[PDB]
DNA sequence: CCAAGGGGATTACTCCCTAGTCTCCAGGTTCGAGACAGAAAAAAAC
RNA sequence: UUUCUGUCUCGAACCU
């Protein structure tokens, strides 16, 4: 009930105005502010106190210091994200490098 | 250096000092060299020895399955088999690497079995006792003939092996070295 | 200029030491046959201005509680005349040594 | 740099964080570092054993780093050490440190609870390590007592010796950088004595805690030898010969020895330990003002000048932080800005580009067969008009400037090699404007070479950029490669 | 024994003992049975920016620093009993480029202009007209001395 | 010019990997760093010219691997290091 | 998905011109505040 | 000491070579660079068996670059000493130091302080010899020995023995 | 480990292409045929690789394969020849 | 006998109040001033 | 037949 109500309000607020967002924008908006057990606010002391990659959670507010608590607790980063993909200068997974891309030595022998 | 090689166990080496056990013949083997090896399709299985005419032979096949590839490519007592085997090793590669050269040789001249049933033969007796691979490995390729030699030989080996049956293997490999 | 005895500490200006010297160490001096120029160093630390040796205690600490109110220095380097020091058996070196 | 080495090349895909331990910066370290002064001195360049130790990297284009020999543009500069006289807490840590303290004992250096009561279990049911140390921490603070035995649940009567010390547990007080424990014989907790307890923790105690034995351990959170980075990471800056400024950082890093040198000289000597005293709390704030420059209430570092000085977590803190500075957004070459014009003469799809940006901009080609004779003409024509080339990049990997080149025509193409022929026209290229307020202010666009100085665009793709022709300037960047090209057209 | 240690400015410390001192005495000279109360001053090298002081009670210290620069009267403290014995004891411490130029078949011609950079076959003028680069034939040009006049072909 | 925050957002929309990782390594600053497998560090005394390679603090002269990485990246790795935190890089998974 | 979200919820944000609405709303809905400068029931 | 182990390499090859024969190739490639090499990690890597049955594994193009990663599978044959096994030689060369067996690809040195009392140096000999009460060491002599130490260089192996206890040396 | 791969069958994703799959495609034959790879079609006088390409992949003559990692780190094993490149 | 009974006098938790972090678009363009300065000791050489 | 300069740091004003 706080999900639908949450995402009630957003609803609200958009459409004052006039505008009209896809619902499945709100839709993700509120359940990743949900996805845990309470209320994941969209802040410094929210969402970013989450478990996520060291480097994805640094490059928000809150820098240096998780990147002490980062040094101090061990935290394998898990460069399976974006911001440390970005910042290790690497293919994201984004949607390109969603996947890779091979040879068929089978094919590239069966036509010639 | 330059591209090492790459192997199957995935094993917890993390930020970890140099914590390599020593390496002697006292079964404290290192770190990849376990009893139980991984196989191709992600299967375990034990690690597998084989003496040095069984080393050779499968080497011997290897070589002549590589001739045939080659063919089929391009196509669109002491004295003669040495030689057999120079030609070979000359004609498969350029020949600046000696290290196969110098190994082949050593291989050769002390071997003692030579006929794929010996060594087959060998192999299914040395299977029964179930002893470890390296040390059976041992046991067929050196040489002894007193159980008090053999135990100075591998300290390791000492109480996994009565007397009576290392005796009958003793004899039996004594008997079965091929004449040359 | 201003130099420090290394037998007791006292400080004064090279003017003062031409004067007098130290009043209290110059009856030793006279008697150890040195004048005062070679007994006085130009290096020295912790000088204290004593008022009342009698009563304080850093004067006990320094050793100096017997003598007159003045300049007395911990730290005065250079070694003292030998034959002042057999004249002072219970003297002890103010640099740290001994 | 750009050479050919011989390791694999591939791409990181983890990072593990954790703390050194002095064993590791000496291990890893390639000099010591003992006098303050940098250079200078005697008029030499390679002061050795100072900051800016020849060792530790190339301060300038001498062609010798005398670790690497590799110029300053490969070598990735080696870091320094120094074995303070005297362990040293940490900013950042400084307040985890406290925690710890509260946790265990500062004698037995065992955690004040055990599995022996219920709600420490609870605790250590917890599988994450914040979690779990935090609720560590809340059932260790009621505890002001290392206990020497609980009731166990077999008989109330019954109890276990689960062992350690008997003395009573201090509460534990923020004064600046240092604490102050109270029994109430009020104290500051000396480093050495923090330190040590810390070593004494046991293994299953702080693996326990949010530690772990090989990453981080409580005790290499106090820094007993701190490392000093190579020259690259505190570059020099210059008005002219005459005078030469020294990084922020590499003032710190010799008042910091400074500090450590005055220290040391006053343990060696006669140790009154209150004037051992002072300096140990100079190097300690030295070190926390180095590594962070916002204390709660203490006065910041002020460089000679009087500003304050540069931190490395100022380094790291803010948008002009590194990493939102510099990894998360960063900047690029292969770009353009200027103006918007309106031009209802243009495909939807295209834009137009200045002959002068054209000019300068460049996409690398390489040689085919399928393009040999083009390319040939691109580079007879050269860089100054349009269809052209400024570079030809060889097999070698060196590059010939084709204006400085007379000889242009001359030069045959030979295959695999590169040529940055100016962009033409219908060439992918992407079109920003800079309030990139939503996803499709950022759109590939074909490039029309058009001679005059404004970015033309089709009218009605203002309405996704917000543009406004009315002095707006927008953002054209050329991709460098077929992939770049292909993403940039399909997607 | 009371015994106050006072911040001041580091590497004056001798010259602000000799000025305290030379205060005392003249205070000494002008003041008749009751002086002050100051049992003696120092100072200590390698512990650089600080005084020590004996008197009974702070507001002596007080009455006799207000004057003097470069102390912190503000930032004194106690030196404890059992510190004084280790702090007292004594062991302690082409022709053609850069020239007037005149084009002569192009949309230029009769135009000054300077050769900026030749690439072979084809020079780059700055034209002294308009602000624009030209590439145009060096062969196709007329070139005139550093002052005007004469106009010499491409023969030098 | 710059790559801001909310230009990397509308890649990042867009799906163009290929274009960011081009557009922050080679366009940008392209560094070629050395690390240690046993470690992850960046202290490897790579002689090229010579080809010896090593990590000295971890005794190995065969485990070496390059990486690309921004010179920005290499230089808030330096940071850390500097700073008693440790960027470690390595050549496996453990989690799978 | 997520981006397309950010910004398909950022964009009506910026253009953003009884109870609270529009962008001091949208502010107090992310960043989720106990205390609420408006709030209200509707029973039915 | 002569075992089969799988392993596997990664191999970095370019676009420019992609024809059918680019597995001849890759091949050639392959024997060049692992015949001939060793390592302290996994040991001396004699050769590679069953090469008609290869599960060549898939390639990998590069992010941004065009080159493909093949990482190759097979099992070899490698050798590898370790202290204490006692294995036999040839004397390969002499000096006053001793001699160097050559045991396989590798070279064995014997210390003087682990020879026998009765068994010294003899220079009257060309070239110069060993001799014993019982026992002649020459050039052209096989010989036993135990493997004491090893020492692993970058691209070698060093093997150090003696020759003590019973049945051991000239054979 | 093999045993996180799929077999050929019991693949459970698209087998109509994605657009990023497209795109990342016709970039990779766009490098291999700008640096000299082979050319698996007639060619009618076309010199840009990505026309080149993108022919290529009308024909379903590109010799290229996608892993197509679930999050896991298991892949499904697909082939451009079998992709049906629809949109 | 009995059955509560009010605290003794500590436990146990529980729930409320003041002082400290850390922001506060996304960008470009030029332009300007500031890299203390004072003072004394070692060394140069009229 | 001799070429890859070069900067920081505190602000101010203005453009979208
Ligand atoms: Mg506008
Ligand atoms: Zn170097
Ligand atoms: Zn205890
Ligand atoms: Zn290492």
């Amino acid at each position: 009930a706080g999900r639908a109500a949450l995402y009630k309000e957003v609803y609200n607020v958009i459409a004052s105005d006039g505008s009209y967002v896809n619902y499945r924008h709100m839709a993700l908006l509120v359940d990743v502010m949900t996805t845990q057990g309470g209320l994941t606010s969209v802040t410094r002391h929210g969402f970013n106190r989450s478990n996520t990659g060291a480097l994805m959670r640094c490059s928000f507010e809150e820098t240096v210091e998780i990147l002490f608590e980062a040094g101090a607790s061990a935290e394998l980063d898990d460069c399976r994200g974006v911001s440390e993909n970005v910042i290790l200068g690497q293919m994201a997974p984004i949607g390109t490098g969603a996947f890779d891309v091979m040879i068929d030595e089978e094919s590239l022998v069966k036509y010639m | 250096m330059n591209v090492s090689t790459s192997t199957f166990q995935t094993r917890r080496r993390r930020l970890k000092k140099v914590e390599e056990e020593e390496n002697a013949a006292t079964l404290q083997l290192g770190q990849e060299f376990q009893l139980k090896q991984i196989n191709h399709q992600g299967e375990e299985e034990e690690l597998i020895a084989l003496n040095l005419s069984e080393a050779r032979l499968v080497i011997k096949e290897a070589l002549v399955e590589r001739r045939r590839a080659f063919k089929r490519s391009q196509k669109k007592t002491r004295e003669k088999e040495l030689e057999s085997i120079d030609v070979l090793l000359e004609q498969t590669t350029g020949g600046n690497n000696k290290d196969l050269k110098n190994t082949m040789q050593y291989l050769t001249n002390f071997s003692r079995f030579r006929d794929q049933e010996t060594v087959g033969a060998v192999i299914q007796l040395l299977k029964s006792t179930g002893l470890h691979p390296f040390e059976v490995a041992q046991l067929g390729s050196l040489a002894c003939d007193t159980a008090d030699e053999a135990k100075t030989l591998i300290p390791s080996l000492n109480n996994k092996i009565s007397d009576d049956e290392l005796e009958r293997i003793l004899k039996e490999l004594s008997n079965l070295e091929t004449l040359y | 200029s201003e130099r420090a005895c290394m037998l007791c500490g006292i400080v004064q200006t090279t003017n003062e030491f031409n004067r007098d010297g130290c009043p209290n160490c110059q009856g030793i001096f006279e008697e150890a046959g040195v004048s005062t120029m070679e007994c006085t160093s130009p290096s020295f630390e912790g000088l204290v201005g004593m008022c009342k040796p009698t009563k304080s205690w850093v004067a006990k600490w320094l050793s100096v509680d017997h003598s007159i109110a003045g300049m007395y220095a911990i730290k005065v380097d250079g070694r003292l005349p030998a034959e002042v020091v057999e004249l002072l058996p219970h003297y002890k070196p103010r640099d740290g040594s001994q | 740099g750009q050479q050919y080495s011989s390791a694999p090349l591939r791409t990181v895909k983890e990072v593990q964080f954790g703390l050194f331990s002095p064993e590791e910066v000496r291990a890893i370290s390639v000099a010591k570092i003992r006098f303050p002064e940098t250079m200078d001195e005697t008029q030499t360049r390679a002061k050795i054993g100072g900051l800016n130790d020849p060792r530790l990297g190339s301060i300038d284009r001498n062609l010798k780093c005398q670790t690497c020999q590799e110029g300053m543009n490969e070598c990735p500069g080696h870091f320094g050490h120094i074995d303070l006289a005297k362990p040293v807490f940490h900013v950042g840590f400084i307040a985890k440190i406290k925690k710890v303290c509260e946790c265990v004992c500062m004698h037995c250096g065992k955690l004040l609870l055990d599995e022996h009561n219920e709600l420490m279990r609870q605790a250590l049911a917890i599988k994450d390590s914040k979690k779990r140390f935090a609720a560590i921490w809340t059932l260790c603070k009621t505890k002001m007592v290392c206990e020497t035995d609980v009731p166990s649940e077999d008989d109330p009567t019954q109890l276990v010796s689960r062992g350690g010390c008997g003395n009573t547990q201090p509460t534990i007080r923020k004064d600046g950088l240092k604490l102050v424990g109270s029994w109430p014989e009020l104290r500051v907790l000396s480093t050495e004595e923090i330190l040590n307890i810390f070593k004494h923790i046991s293994v299953k105690d702080f693996t326990s805690l949010g530690f772990n034995e090989v990453f981080s351990r409580p005790e290499w959170m106090i820094l007993t030898c701190l490392p000093v980075p190579p020259p690259p990471v505190r570059p020099s800056i210059s008005f002219n010969e005459s005078q030469r400024g020294e990084d922020d950082l590499t003032f710190k890093l010799a008042d910091i020895l400074k500090a450590n040198i005055s220290l040391e000289t006053l343990e060696h000597n006669g140790a009154p330990h209150h004037a051992i005293e002072e300096a140990e709390s100079l190097l300690q704030f030295h070190v926390a003002t180095y590594m962070d420059n916002d204390i709660a209430g203490q006065p910041q570092a002020l460089q000679k000048s009087g500003r304050p000085v540069k931190s490395i977590r100022a380094r790291l803190k803010g948008k002009e932080g590194r990493i939102r500075g510099n990894l998360m957004g960063k900047r690029v070459d292969f770009s353009a800005r200027t103006v918007i014009s309106g031009d209802p003469n243009l495909e939807l799809d295209q834009v137009g580009v200045p002959k002068s940006i054209a000019k300068t901009l460049t996409y690398p080609e390489v040689v085919t067969p399928y393009n040999i004779d083009r390319l040939t003409q691109l580079v007879r024509n050269g860089p100054n008009e349009h269809p052209g080339a400024k570079y030809v990049i060889r097999d070698s990997g060196d590059r010939i400037d084709l204006r400085y080149s007379k000889r242009a025509g001359d030069i045959q193409l030979q295959y695999g090699w590169k040529v940055e022929r100016h962009i033409m026209d219908n060439d992918p290229v992407l079109f920003n404007r800079q309030p990139s307020l939503h996803k499709m202010s950022m759109m590939a666009h074909r490039v029309k070479v058009i001679p005059y100085s404004t970015f033309r665009l089709n009218l009605s793709v203002t309405s996704p950029y917000n543009a406004d022709f009315d002095g707006d300037e927008m953002n054209l960047h050329v991709p460098q490669s077929e992939e770049t090209r292909a993403e940039l057209s399909q997607l | 024994a009371t015994i106050w240690g006072v911040r001041c400015r580091p590497g004056k410390e001798k010259e602000l003992i000799r000025k305290l001192l030379k205060k005392k005495f003249n205070l000494d000279r002008a003041m008749g049975k009751k002086k002050l109360k100051i049992l003696s001053i120092f100072q200590r090298d390698n512990y650089t920016g600080r005084i020590y002081i004996e008197a009974p009670k702070q507001s002596v210290i007080e009455k006799f620093c207000n004057g003097v620069p470069d102390i912190y009267i503000s930032q004194k403290l106690l030196i404890p009993v059992q510190e004084l014995p280790l702090l007292l004891k004594p062991n302690l411490e082409e022709v053609a480029l850069g020239k007037t130029v005149r084009i002569r078949s192009a949309g230029y011609k009769g135009q000054l202009g300077i050769v900026k950079d030749v690439n072979g076959d084809k020079a780059t003028v700055e034209l002294h007209s308009k602000n624009k680069h030209i590439t145009i034939d060096k062969h196709k040009l007329t070139y005139y001395n550093r002052e005007g006049g004469e106009g010499i072909t491409y023969d030098e | 010019l710059r790559f801001g925050e909310m230009e990397r957002d509308c890649m990042i929309a867009h799906g163009a990997a290929s274009f960011l990782k081009e557009r922050l390594m080679e366009a940008s600053d392209a560094f070629r760093v050395h690390i240690c497998g046993i470690c992850g560090l960046m202290t490897v005394i790579a002689k090229l010219n010579h080809n010896q390679f090593e990590c000295k603090g971890c005794d190995n002269k065969i485990d070496i691997y390059q990486i690309h990485i921004p010179y920005a990246a290499k230089l808030l790795f330096q940071e850390l290091m500097a700073m008693n935190i440790t960027p470690r890089l390595y050549t496996d998974r453990s989690r799978d | 998905v997520g981006v397309l979200a950010a910004q398909s919820i950022g964009e009506p944000a910026t253009q953003m011109t009884k109870v609270t609405s529009g962008v001091p709303r949208l502010k107090e809905i992310l960043n989720v505040a106990k205390n609420m400068k408006t709030p209200s029931l509707t029973v039915y | 000491m002569f075992f089969i182990k799988d392993l596997s390499l990664n191999i970095t090859l370019h676009p420019s070579f992609f024809g059918p024969r680019m597995k001849q190739y890759l091949k050639t490639k392959l024997l060049e660079e692992v015949e001939g090499s060793c390592t302290g990690k996994f040991g001396y890597i004699l050769c590679v068996l069953d090469y008609d049955n290869i599960d060549i594994q898939r390639g990998r193009i590069l992010p941004t670059d065009g080159s493909a990663e093949f990482n190759v599978k097979y099992r070899a044959v490698v050798f590898k000493p370790f202290k204490g096994e006692v294995v036999d030689g040839t004397v390969v060369s002499c000096s006053q130091h001793g001699f160097e067996v050559q045991v396989g690809p590798m070279k064995v040195f014997v210390t003087k302080h682990l020879m026998p009392q009765d068994l010294t140096f003899n220079a009257g000999s060309n070239p110069p010899s060993y001799q014993s009460s019982e026992d002649v060491i020459t050039i052209k002599s096989r010989i036993r020995v135990k493997i004491e130490g090893c020492i692993s260089q970058v691209s070698s192996i060093h093997a150090i023995g003696s020759i003590k206890e019973d049945y051991l040396g000239a054979i | 480990l093999k045993e996180k791969a799929i077999p050929k069958d019991q693949r459970a994703t698209t087998p109509y292409m994605t657009k990023y799959e497209r795109a990342r495609i016709l970039g990779t034959r766009a490098l291999q045929i700008s640096m000299n790879a082979p050319v698996f079609v007639d060619l009618e006088g076309e010199t840009d690789p990505l026309r080149i390409a993108m022919k290529e992949l009308a024909e379903k003559k590109i010799p290229l394969v996608i892993r197509r990692y679930l999050p896991d780190g298991s892949f499904e094993d697909w082939s451009v020849e079998e992709l049906i490149v629809d949109l």
